[PDB]
């Protein structure tokens, strides 16, 4: 076929694009002795899907007369093989002046002239950070699908970063609202042993303290053995019924595999989105015994016409007449057998929206009239940025907005797992848009009597009961009714003291008597 | 000016002269100290004809105060000697303006610069950057460190705690990477050894030049109240220095006393925190830092953008007193880094005592040679472990307030190759009669008295007598009593049974 050659498209303005067209060979991960650019060959469907989706979005912008009237908008896509080393080279290429192969050093770059107008950013948050630190110095506007880490919202370090997916803090505030509204206070929080889960733990630990939720244990579970046994043992020794599992897929898979292997107890699990789309996790045969699973999932329109477009253009890509119309081997050896699994992935909309945003931002920057654009000097990136920072735009007829933190405002659904025998299915229970609404009466529980489980702590005692502090931050108390025959001693002391040989006192007594 | 010196080969240097145009932030004494330290090192290497004959070794230095400006000096170092920088699939034949970079000291900027220099395999040596993830040579192939890792600092803390038998500690962490990562690492280390964390709390980020809000004050008040009511009197602190000035003042306002404070390497040697008079009331202050090695002749040497400093001399002229009393602890890292590059370069050129057969030094070859050096400086062997670390001695210090004495007294020495704490000397405690301070969740039980756990922490247990008809076999179990044989009895709390009908 001839499909790599389509990854570049001339125009009056050009969008840079970063996608994982390939994947690194997990078995090799060759270490480097000499400073050559690494190469990858292993194909992956979803990265190419997003690439085609971008091509589709730019094609739509070119077809329509309303946006960028009479201009030709192009694109320039490159393969980020998940490595910072691989991703950095095209990041530099984006900045080399037109026709050149060189990037001159300067003390300042508001004066400079890069060859692309904006960069559609990489999927993963690690590459998002690495490339954002570089791009933001040049004030190159970067619009990212996929990357959700909240650290990228900080404008003191990422002044030019935007994204069409909500950051983790929205999901975790929804989770905190869920915990508070249901009246649970005593919970355990596990993150995966990667920066996604660890930073999620930081965010959730900060959020919970504002609402009285006291974390019984704040643990991390490894990615690929005694560690999981220790973590689950400490969670089991805690009298916790509600567990937050903000994990990557493989870590959750391992945790549940061992929990089934250990005949673990059933519990309420609150799910990360990455786990919640659980096709390979929910297939574990023992999963039904683990207790009820809830989680917050994005809601957004699918790019309904996408599969037909992919069919059409992969049919065209093998037509030798179309070949009469560069940077990836094995991209030209792809047919629908390889690709036709991910066609429904919602990331395609986020990619689609991303392109639209830049187009609209340029359209507002040029101030093009509906009949045609005014005469203009070639627009610069830092000229887009100031108009883009407060944008409102329409994608598929849906309105969208960037606030100054760079995130889109988008709502979430509460999803519950329902067991059709051995088949688990996702079902809808509620909605979150800054406040939480739930169909409480529609939930089914794992307890034999189908009633809500209880997980909470007494945050104050009464009558001078014996107190013990508990919780990872020491914000819960457990209260003990000191038994008749011993007395409180000091009302803040750890334990009671016994009366004399001929003395006695009642229950909870702060005194001793005869 | 000091920031540039020509030569036949050049070293790049990144130093944080200001806190967080970097001049807008407050000048830091230690940053300027290390800035001049590198100058002394290069002066020595240019003087000694035996180390690099027929070669002048130059340097260029740029300020990196914080995560702000890090991209600029990297692009400025990598240029092809005329501000150009070609985009290549292979850089094997490329002459960068510097052959090596003496990189930053704060983890975020270190990683930021390393991710960029990794493309060219330009060797980077960083001083005093601790984060353990820097041991990953697949993620960071080009990076080496003249400092022990966070692993060793935490292990030294743990062995200090074990030696004086402290089971019950409070951990305070700043609201950023330095606090969070080291708090997690300490959490991993502590649990396996029988020590227990009473609770962990995140300190709110505050600045001495800024007014504290009432919300932040309430947060600090809550933390200090938790400190006040708890039985754990050992406090470990992971924070940059600036946050602490408010914190301790609040601690002083609430009349807290009697704790042992363990300072991590970020603030264990801060002169400014040391200067406050009232900290004497808060108990003993201990810290962990790399050992003093005296650089000979050094002190009387210290007496196109972001390459300047106006405040440095005026701000340093006062704290130079404390520096002169102190042990030059971090200077040796920079000194050794420059000497390591010098030896690797000498052997890369195949140079004799007489002359060097000069060649275009492509940085990847200099990295290949830097991996192999092994030599003595000031009677200490330096060579790189495969992960890129250099085995400097760690040292535990007590803060001493008899002014005009040495302000940071050595009390123990930690050897990393042996992973062991040794040569412990006297620590003068705050206690009423200079006894070792005590902290456990509960007191050790009497004989014949079994242990009953109070919570998740193994460190916490009640004591309960074994009843008549049972005895406690300490040698085999201690959490439950044992029944006496078929014709024996016991007198409640006792270790053994006796014969009775
Ligand atoms: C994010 O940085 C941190 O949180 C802190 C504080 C800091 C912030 C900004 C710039 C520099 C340091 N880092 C450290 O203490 C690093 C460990 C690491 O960061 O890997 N060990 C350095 C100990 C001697 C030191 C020399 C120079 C100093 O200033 C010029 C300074 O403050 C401390």
């Amino acid at each position: 076929l001839c499909l790599s050659q389509q990854l570049r498209m001339k125009g009056d303005y050009v969008l840079g694009g970063l996608f994982p067209l390939g994947e690194a060979e997990e078995a090799g991960l060759r270490s480097r002795t000499r400073p050559s650019s690494p190469v990858c060959t292993r194909f992956s469907s979803n990265g190419l899907l997003w690439a085609l989706a971008m091509k589709m979005a730019v094609e739509e912008i070119n077809n329509k007369s309303d946006l960028l009237p009479g201009l030709r908008l192009g694109y320039d896509l490159f393969d980020t093989c998940s490595e910072p080393v691989v991703a950095m080279k095209p990041s530099l290429m984006f900045l080399a002046k037109a026709g050149s192969r060189d990037i001159a050093a300067y003390c300042n770059y508001t004066q400079y002239q890069p060859r692309v107008l904006a960069v559609i950013g990489p999927h993963s948050s690690e590459l998002a950070m690495v490339t954002g630190k570089f791009f933001s110095f040049f004030l190159m506007p970067q619009v990212s699908y996929g990357a959700s880490m909240e650290l990228l919202s900080a404008r003191e370090t990422f002044p030019s970063f935007f994204r069409t997916v909500p950051s983790d803090r929205v999901q975790l505030t929804a989770a905190a609202e869920l915990l508070q509204e249901f009246g649970w206070n005593w919970v355990a929080a596990l993150g995966s042993d990667d920066e996604y889960g660890r930073q999620g733990l930081s965010i959730f630990s900060a959020l919970a303290a504002a609402r009285g939720i006291c974390i019984a244990h704040e643990g991390l579970v490894p990615l690929p053995l005694g560690k999981v046994q220790d973590v689950l043992h400490q969670v089991n020794q805690s009298s916790v019924q509600v567990v937050l599992l903000f994990a990557s897929v493989h870590a959750a898979h391992a945790l549940f595999n061992y929990s089934i292997s250990s005949r673990l107890s059933p519990k309420v699990w609150v799910a990360s989105e990455a786990w919640l789309t659980s096709d390979l996790v929910m297939g574990l045969p023992g999963m039904a015994q683990m207790g009820t699973v809830l989680g917050f999932l994005q809601r957004g329109a699918q790019l309904h016409e996408f599969p037909q477009y992919v069919k059409t253009h992969l049919a065209l890509a093998t037509d030798p007449a179309f070949c009469s119309a560069q940077r990836c081997p094995q991209c030209d050896c792809i047919t629908l057998q390889n690709v036709s699994a991910g066609l429904n992935h919602h990331q395609t909309f986020s990619v689609y929206a991303a392109v639209y945003s830049v187009a609209q931002a340029l359209h507002n920057t040029l101030q093009c009239n509906a009949s045609g654009c005014p005469a203009q000097d070639p627009v610069k990136p830092w000229q887009l940025l100031e108009n883009m920072y407060n944008l409102t735009f329409h994608v598929g007829g849906l309105p969208l907005r960037f606030d100054s933190s760079g995130n889109v405002d988008m709502e979430y659904d509460l999803k519950l797992w329902v067991w059709q025998g051995s088949v688990p299915r996702l079902h809808d229970v509620g909605r979150f848009n800054g406040s939480l609404r739930t169909e409480r009466l529609k939930i089914r529980w794992h307890t034999s009597d189908n009633q809500k489980p209880v997980s909470r702590c007494s945050r104050q005692c009464q009558e001078g009961q014996v107190r013990r502090v508990k919780g990872f931050h020491s914000c819960c108390y457990d209260c003990v009714d000191c038994e008749a025959g011993s007395y409180r001693q000091n009302p803040d002391d750890i334990a009671c003291t016994f009366c004399g040989q001929d003395e006695w006192s009642p229950e909870r007594s702060t005194r001793c008597f005869r | 000016s000091d920031f540039y010196l020509p030569g036949d080969y050049l070293l790049g240097g990144l130093f944080s002269l200001h806190a967080n145009m970097c001049k807008e932030y407050e000048v830091k004494v230690i940053g300027y100290n290390l800035m001049q330290a590198m100058r002394f090192a290069v002066e020595e290497i240019n003087n000694d004809s035996s180390l690099l004959p027929g070669v002048l070794l130059g340097y260029e230095i740029v300020d990196v105060c914080y995560i702000s400006n890090n991209v600029q000096p990297v692009l400025y170092f990598l240029a092809h000697e005329d501000n150009l920088l070609p985009i290549q699939e292979d850089y094997s034949n490329y002459s960068s303006r510097v052959v090596a970079v003496i990189g930053p000291d704060n983890s975020e900027s270190v990683m930021t610069v390393a991710n960029f220099l990794s493309l060219f395999l330009l060797p980077q040596i960083t001083y005093s950057a601790i984060s353990d993830e820097l041991r990953d040579k697949v993620r960071f192939p080009a990076l080496l460190r003249t400092t022990p890792s966070a692993d060793h600092h935490i292990e030294a803390m743990v062995q200090l705690m074990l030696h004086f038998r402290w089971n019950w500690i409070i951990v305070l962490v700043s609201n950023d990477t330095y606090g969070r990562d080291n708090g997690q690492l300490l959490g991993e280390r502590v649990a396996r050894r029988g020590i227990c964390i009473a609770f962990q709390e995140t300190l709110p980020t505050l600045q001495p030049n800024q007014n504290m809000t009432s919300e932040e004050r309430q947060r600090l008040v809550t933390i200090v109240d938790k400190l006040q009511q708890s039985t754990a009197r050992v406090v470990v602190v992971f924070s940059p220095d600036l946050t602490l000035y408010h914190f301790f003042n609040e601690v002083l306002r609430q009349n807290f006393t009697g704790a042992v404070w363990i300072a991590s390497e970020s603030w264990a040697i801060d002169p400014v925190l040391h200067n406050l008079t009232e900290l004497r009331h808060l108990g003993t202050f201990l810290g962990i830092t790399i050992q003093s090695v005296p650089i000979p002749g050094f002190s009387e040497f210290r007496e196109t953008c972001n390459q300047e400093c106006d405040n440095c001399l005026n701000a340093t002229l006062s704290f130079n007193t404390i520096l002169r009393l102190s042990g030059e602890r971090v200077v040796y890292s920079v000194y050794s880094a420059v000497y390591a590059v010098a030896h690797a370069l000498h052997s890369l050129l195949g140079c004799d005592k007489s002359t060097c057969t000069k060649r275009v030094v492509y940085p990847w070859q200099l990295l290949e040679e830097i991996w192999k050096v092994n030599f003595t400086l000031l009677d200490h062997q330096i060579f790189f472990d495969p992960q890129g670390d250099v085995a400097l001695h760690l040292e535990i210090v007590q803060w001493q307030w008899d002014r005009s004495q040495n302000p940071f007294q050595s009390v123990a020495s930690y050897y990393p190759l042996q992973r062991q704490l040794k040569n412990i000397q006297d620590i003068s405690w705050h206690t009423i009669n200079n006894t070792i301070p005590m902290s456990m969740c509960s007191k050790r039980c009497q004989s014949g008295q079994k242990k009953k756990p109070v919570g998740i922490h193994v460190c916490c247990f009640e004591c309960i007598d074994c009843l008549p008809g049972t005895f406690l076999n300490h040698t085999e179990d201690e959490y439950e009593c044992q029944a006496c044989p078929n014709n024996e009895w016991s007198y409640q709390s006792e270790t053994s049974c006796f014969k009775r009908q």
